[PDB]
RNA sequence: GCCGAAAUAGCUCAGUUGGGAGAGCGUUAGACUGAAGAUCUAAAGGUCCCUGGUUCGAUCCCGGGUUUCGGC
């Protein structure tokens, strides 16, 4: 490919900030944002184009979280933890009374193996854990982007994403190896639940967490 | 190459005092041909022995000088090793001696025999058995001598086995000793067993009697063999070769005959009668008796049974069809208790011994055995069962013995049902409905389905189904299917052909076989997708056109219509005619068939044709058409016009190919015919000075010019800018032109000579080859300038070449990544021709030509090394101008690819090459202390970014260059240097924590490891062990505050457990493997303990990288279902990584199992298998 | 007419000694990230020109033959 090469040229510390860039020029990530989230930057690279992007105005603030360290950045603050454990969500979550973020992306994965359906069952928990951050986190109307494995069956994960978000889109950018079966899920207008807090609330949190449909169950023949 | 033959010094008087000075006696030829060096002379005066006792056949009482020189000839050949042709070839002349002769030989030789069996040297004991070895084959000189002295030799076996045992297990530690020890043993069992079937006086009985001092030694034999069957230490081909010697021993020693078979049978269930077996029986095989045996044991004997007892003729009667049973019996009962891989190819080549046993007893055997034996027993069942459990094993002998065992129950159960009607059997029948329901990705059932065809005819298969050939063909576009595929058809249509020309006797039917066979091919091979195309070009096509080259004719009458038909449109059909005609005569001319008609044909091939060809979009089209011009069936035929301006403008359009097949296929085709060149240039000459053709002078010329003109091409497509195929293209093929035409050096005629043609700036063009970005353009280039003659000065004046050398120093010091490689490319140039400055004879304190560059390779070395100490100083003061202006791993790297061309083992100035080396070790280290606590730590005009690709650069090279070292057999190196530099290895690899000196200090690693295993001393190949001992016992106590990381798939310990476990020799004897797999499948499972997680984690870790690793290969099966019991067991664990660990080893072992991935997308059944297989190869799973 | 040489995987080449046939290249599969993925892994592909022997067992030992050559 030819992105290994430009992350080096240029000032990008991995091939990976290229993905980020060839995503806002056909979604527009960042038409007004302010505040965002980084879930899960090996060396900083998503963070990088975002401070870059963002942090160029001055007031911008980015949080980058991942479960290694990394070479701080001018205008962005690290945190090393495991998002899935609860503790690193709240410290994540303490950065962000009042304002919430404008946008939260997340490009973590498991250790690939090679063999698809176990990695869509390692990045299906750590999306549930990044979809949790988010929802507890970027303000209505948002923009979650996320890193997928498109294996065989994607229908589930494209139903619980849509639940939170206006419109959900697959994409897959250029510097994105075409061998490989990844892709970026966008998600463009964050409309949680009417009575959700981080009715309703009793079908969508059961489905989101898992595939549970133990909500339209009943003791008793469905009304007509 | 010969050894020169040799003498005792104490012999020349004795020699000597028979001697003449005139030469009449066979002594003064002994006197010549001892003070000789070539040993061909020798042989002819060898010959030339026999005439001169042949013209004294009249003394009647043997010449005291004869007798001299007899004996000198046997002490010769008895000193002779068997590498040396001479051995053989005396024995073949003193096989020719006069009959008067005969005696005094036979006693003198008996005499020398005798003396040589006292020997009492152990590590003699060898050369005497060899000896022994060689009087039995062919040797009638040392037949009759061996026959009067069976107690001595069997005496000395007895003697010098035993004390190889003792001597082996008192070698203990040592395992290239042990192994010596182990062939000792080997050759002598099976000396023995020679002797035992190869003299003529171990028939009738004779020597039964308990006083006789050969069954004594028998006896004493028959001991030492059950000793040696019961051990386990030793190598299994011992061990195996020892039950052979036991069943030979038993079946010869047994006075009633017809109780063998039952005794024996006894022996095999292990329901032996202490009582009623004979007294030597029970001293000298009380472990058969009395139980307690192992399973190899059992297996051992039933393979001796099968292997040395007459099966023919039905001698053992009733008894031996009762054996025969009962050790199928035992062997499927061992089937399912053997797990060891080795065991398991053991047990399946006894099965196929089995089988053709079976065969033998079959063909007169009685009628009860028949309806045991046919295709429904309960037998051929079980061996079915194993068949098809077993024919896609991993190890190819497996599958190789089972396609021999379905082979041979086919033939059974021919044998079984000769009482035949009609020829379809029903169980033959059933079998192939059975077999036709796989899928085609099967590979038995191809190779099953091809015995079905030559068992029952291919008509019936076809009957049942005739569109079998076209499925078949559809599958060749998948390679690793095209073998079994190609394999399949040309059984079928052998056999179809074969039944064509039965009763039906005309010659019409060919038509029918046509239709049948050719039409298809014909269709994919004008309609078919590429990769179809070029797997039925390359695998089937052949086989049909050499099996009917007559079908030629009709394809090309086939496919010269559908082209012409084109030219009427102005189809597919109509379009790939062109290339599977062109195909059809590549073939045809390359196998010398019809076609062989000077420049291709009169009139098949035109020059808009070929030319249409030659240039056509689709590779495989232009490939073959060059092929058709290049390859022919005659190695010197002669090379036309027509075909020399046809590779002209060839070569003008197809040096940028970018399938590197497809350029690897035209640079071979190529050299091909620049052989043929090269070949027929010699006729030609040879006809030239023996004073229709055109004077062959005129093809000398003709030949000349177009080689020149190639060259010329060939220095055209160097110009700047030039992509890399045609670079690679080029330089391959100069590289071709400059070896095939440099064979008649050593005689007198040549045609062409490319270094006539190589100008000053040719020279120069191939020299700036070295700064391309490719490495294999640099080798090329460099191969190249090496093969040249009259090139080291001849083109380069003293001033140029040192500013070449000026400009390799300033390329191993630049700040680019890659110039290092071109610095020292150029660097080993310089030194390879000696034209290095004469400044640097300033380094060292003072033809062969081998001194001469290791002097030279020792100056710039030096050179190097000064530079380097300087800057490591430098950078030790402040490391960011170092990773400015001058990094340190360009130097390194030169240094290492300077030592790399050397033969380290073979060096001459060790004076000079001891400090060196030790400064260099010192300076290593320095550099890595500089480097490494930037490359675990983060940054400590001069961007961060290029001082870490300083620092891991300088880490990579330091390995390497540590690695390259380690080659030095430590002498040069110390044993305190090796464990300091084992030392250095341990300490990153385990404490890196980051990425870097992961990988970097493997490669390294691996190599000191190999090294260390091959070393000859026993305080060095100890090291791996305690190694791997230390590790694991740290491992056990991890402490999770310890440098140890969990990230990047673990703390670089799979690495280290890798190299330790690459030491094992290939297929040796993988003991550290259950030691290492032991301890860490104790370690993964369920712990009580909260603390022992981070032990059961790494153990995952590590358990994960030994399950892919391509070494471990077929040696980790045992383990897997614990393996994968322990991954299942740690996917419920409540913590994190003991579940992340688990998922990412059962990945690997998920791959492991059933194999890699054989399609992109579909996956339909290709990574599946059977519940059976899964359920036989894992047992314990169930 | 004698004498001698060569034949191993799709291609280019290794193979002391009788006990599982070795590599390179090409092909297939895998890879979220760094340190030219121009990289790493792990698979797949042969019974040694053909045919008889010797042997428990042959690429290897022995005898015939085929094809392509060299010498007299
Ligand atoms: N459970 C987890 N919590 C936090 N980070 C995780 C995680 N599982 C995986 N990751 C992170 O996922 C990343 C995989 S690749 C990340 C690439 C990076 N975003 C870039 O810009 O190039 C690594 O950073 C890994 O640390
Ligand atoms: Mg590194
Ligand atoms: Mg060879
Ligand atoms: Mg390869
Ligand atoms: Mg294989
Ligand atoms: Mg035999
Ligand atoms: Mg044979
Ligand atoms: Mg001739
Ligand atoms: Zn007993």
């Amino acid at each position: 490919d030819v992105y290994y090469r430009l992350a080096k040229e240029n000032g990008w510390r991995a091939r990976s900030a290229f993905k980020l860039l060839q995503l806002d020029k056909e979604f527009q990530l960042f038409q007004g944002v302010t505040r965002a989230v980084d879930l899960c930057a090996a060396p900083g690279s998503w963070s990088q184009v975002l401070s870059q992007k963002i942090g160029g105005q001055g007031s911008g603030h980015v949080v980058a979280v991942d479960l290694q360290a990394m070479a701080p950045l001018p205008g962005v603050v690290q945190i090393q933890g495991d998002i899935t454990q609860l503790s690193t969500a709240k410290e994540i979550i303490q950065h962000f009374k009042g304002c919430p973020a404008d946008l939260v992306v997340c490009d973590g994965a498991p250790d690939v193996t090679g063999l698809h359906d176990v990695d869509e069952y390692m990045q299906a928990q750590l999306l549930l854990a990044a979809l949790n951050i988010a929802t507890h986190v970027l303000k209505p109307g948002g923009c979650f982007v996320a890193k997928i494995f498109r294996g065989r069956d994607v229908t589930l994960l494209y139903s619980q994403l849509q639940v939170f978000f206006s419109s959900v889109l697959c994409a897959k950018p250029r510097s994105s190896r075409n061998s490989s079966i990844e892709a970026f899920a966008v998600c463009q207008g964050y409309d949680p639940p009417e009575g959700f807090i981080p009715g309703p609330t009793r079908i969508i949190v059961p489905f989101v967490t898992c595939g549970d449909l133990s909500s339209y169950d009943s003791d008793r023949s469905y009304p007509l | 190459q010969v050894a020169a033959l040799t003498i005792c010094h104490q012999d020349l008087e004795t020699l000597k005092s028979f001697a003449d000075v005139e030469g009449k006696n066979l002594a003064s030829l002994l006197l010549h041909c001892v003070q000789l060096t070539d040993g061909v002379s020798q042989i002819h005066y060898i010959k030339q022995i026999v005439p001169l006792l042949e013209k004294a056949d009249k003394n009647g009482m043997c010449d005291p000088t004869i007798q001299s020189c007899l004996d000198i000839l046997a002490g010769i050949y008895l000193s002779l090793s068997l590498k040396n042709p001479l051995k053989k070839v005396l024995a073949s002349s003193l096989n020719s001696l006069p009959d008067f002769f005969l005696p005094e030989a036979m006693h003198r030789f008996t005499s020398r025999l005798q003396e040589e069996l006292n020997t009492t040297d152990l590590y003699s004991y060898r050369k005497v058995t060899d000896n022994i070895s060689s009087c039995m084959e062919n040797f009638n000189l040392g037949r009759a001598s061996v026959n009067n002295l069976l107690k001595n030799v069997l005496h000395f076996l007895q003697k010098s086995l035993i004390e190889i045992l003792e001597e082996n297990r008192k070698c203990a530690g040592n395992h290239i000793i042990q192994t010596q020890l182990m062939n000792d043993l080997l050759v002598g069992i099976r000396v023995s067993m020679m002797l035992v079937q190869k003299v003529q006086d171990f028939q009738g009985n004779l020597w039964k009697t308990s006083d006789s001092p050969i069954w004594q030694n028998m006896c004493g034999l028959l001991s030492i063999f059950t000793k040696v069957l019961s051990d386990d230490d030793l190598l299994q081909t011992v061990q195996s070769t020892s039950g052979l010697a036991i069943i030979l021993f038993i079946k010869t020693m047994f006075h009633p005959s017809e109780k063998i078979p039952h005794l024996i049978s006894s022996v095999l269930l292990r329901s032996v009668d202490c009582t009623s077996v004979p007294e030597w029986f029970m001293s000298s095989c009380r472990s058969l008796c009395c139980g307690d045996i192992s399973q190899s044991a059992v297996l051992f004997l039933c393979q001796g049974t099968l292997a040395m007892l007459d099966w023919q003729n039905g001698s053992m009667g009733r008894s031996g069809e009762a054996l025969l049973l009962d050790t199928a019996h035992v062997l499927f009962t061992l089937s399912s208790q053997i797990k060891e891989p080795t065991l398991e190819m053991f047990l399946s080549r006894i099965l196929a011994s089995w089988t053709n046993s079976a065969i033998q007893v079959l063909e007169s055997s009685s009628p009860s055995l028949t309806d045991s034996l046919n295709g429904n027993s309960s037998i051929v069942g079980r061996l079915l069962e194993y068949v098809y459990t077993h024919w896609e094993h991993p190890l190819d002998a497996l599958r190789h013995q089972t396609k021999i065992m379905f082979k041979n129950l086919l033939q059974m159960h021919r044998l079984t049902v000769e009482g035949a009607d009609f020829v379809p059997d029903p169980f033959f029948v059933e079998l192939t409905e059975s077999l036709l329901r796989l899928e085609w990705h099967i590979k038995g059932k191809y190779t099953c389905l091809g015995c079905l065809v030559e068992c029952i005819g291919v008509e019936h298969i076809l009957a049942i189904d005739k569109t079998i050939p076209s499925q078949i063909l559809e599958v060749m576009g998948d390679q690793s299917l095209v073998p079994y595929a190609s394999d399949l058809l040309e059984t079928m249509f052998r056999n179809h052909k074969s039944h064509l020309k039965s009763q039906t006797a005309e010659s019409s039917w060919i038509d029918q076989w046509h239709e049948t066979w050719v039409s298809p091919l014909l269709f994919i091979l004008c309609e078919g997708n590429l990769d179809q195309k070029s797997y039925v070009i390359d695998y089937y096509l052949p086989k049909l056109l050499s099996y009917s080259p007559e079908s030629l004719q009709y394809m090309v009458k086939i496919l010269q219509t559908s082209i012409d038909a084109k030219t009427g449109q102005e189809s597919c059909n109509s379009r790939g005619a062109l290339g599977a005609l062109m195909a059809c005569l590549r073939i045809a001319r390359a196998h010398g068939h019809l076609q062989s008609a000077t420049d291709t044909w009169e009139n098949l091939v035109s020059d808009a044709r070929i030319k249409q060809g030659l240039i056509h979009q689709h590779c495989q089209v232009r490939i073959d058409t060059l092929g058709l011009l290049c390859e022919s069936n005659r190695s010197t035929e002669i090379v036309s016009m027509e075909e020399m301006q046809w590779i002209q403008f060839f070569i003008t359009y197809n040096l940028n190919s970018q399938s590197p097949g497809v350029r690897q296929q035209i640079c071979s085709l190529l050299k091909k015919l620049f052989c043929r060149i090269q070949e027929s240039s010699q006729v030609l000459y040879k006809l030239e000075q023996s004073k229709t053709k055109q004077h062959p002078s005129v093809s000398l010329q003709q030949y000349k010019n177009f080689m020149s003109s190639i060259c010329n091409s060939l220095f055209e497509a160097l110009f700047p800018g030039s992509s890399y195929s045609t670079r690679f293209s080029a330089l391959t093929i100069l590289g071709s032109i400059a070896e095939v035409f440099h064979v008649p050096e050593g005689r007198i005629y040549t045609v062409y000579q490319l270094s006539h043609d190589i100008d000053v700036g040719r020279f120069q063009t191939l020299m700036e080859c070295f700064t391309s970005t490719f490495e294999d353009v640099k080798i090329l280039a460099f191969d190249l300038l090496m093969k040249l003659s009259k090139t080291a000065v001849h083109f380069q004046d003293s001033g140029k070449l040192q500013g070449l050398f000026q400009a390799a120093l300033e390329l191993s010091t630049s700040t680019k990544p890659y110039d290092c490689v071109t610095a020292s490319y150029l660097l080993n140039f310089l030194i390879w021709q000696d034209a290095l400055p004469s400044s640097l004879s300033a380094y060292l304190t003072q033809d062969r030509p081998a001194a001469v560059v290791e002097r030279n390779t020792l100056m710039v070395i030096k050179c190097l090394m000064e530079n380097l100490e300087e800057e490591v100083s430098q950078a030790e003061n402040s490391l960011l101008q170092a990773a400015a202006a001058f990094p340190m791993y360009g130097r390194v790297h030169c240094i290492t690819g300077a030592l790399q061309k050397l033969s380290l083992n073979s060096l001459q100035l060790v004076s000079e090459w001891r400090p060196v080396v030790e400064k260099l070790l010192l300076m290593s280290y320095r550099l890595s202390t500089v480097v490494s606590p930037v490359i675990q730590s983060s940054s400590p005009d001069v961007t961060a970014q290029m001082v870490l690709v300083c620092c891991w650069r300088s880490m990579k090279e330091v390995a390497l260059l540590l690695g390259m070292l380690c080659q030095l057999l430590p002498g040069l190196l110390t044993v305190e240097q090796v464990k300091e530099i084992g030392d250095y290895f341990k300490q990153h690899l385990l404490q890196s924590r980051h990425r870097g000196a992961f990988e970097l200090a493997y490669t390294g690693f691996v190599k000191l490891t190999e090294v260390l295993n091959r070393c000859p001393n026993v305080s060095l190949q100890k090291l791996p062990e305690q190694w791997l001992w230390s590790v694991l016992e740290e491992i056990k106590c991890s402490d999770p505050s310890s440098k140890l990381c969990a990230t990047r798939r673990s703390a670089g310990i799979p690495f280290y457990i890798q190299a330790l476990l690459a030491s094992e020799p290939k297929k040796g004897r993988m003991d550290l493997l259950k030691i290492t797999m032991k301890e860490l499948i104790s370690l993964a499972g369920p712990t009580d303990d909260i603390q022992s997680t981070v032990p059961q984690v790494h153990a995952l870790n590590i358990l994960r990288a030994l399950f892919r690793d391509t070494r471990l290969g077929e040696n980790i099966i045992p383990y897997v279902a614990d393996g994968a019991k322990a991954a299942i067991l740690g996917f419920t664990s409540p913590v994190w990584a003991v579940r992340n660990s688990s998922t990412l080893l059962f990945s690997a072992l998920i791959t492991r199992i059933f194999g890699v991935k054989r399609a992109k997308d579909e996956h339909s059944k290709t990574n599946r298998m059977t519940g059976r297989e899964f359920f036989s190869r894992f047992p314990e799973l169930y």
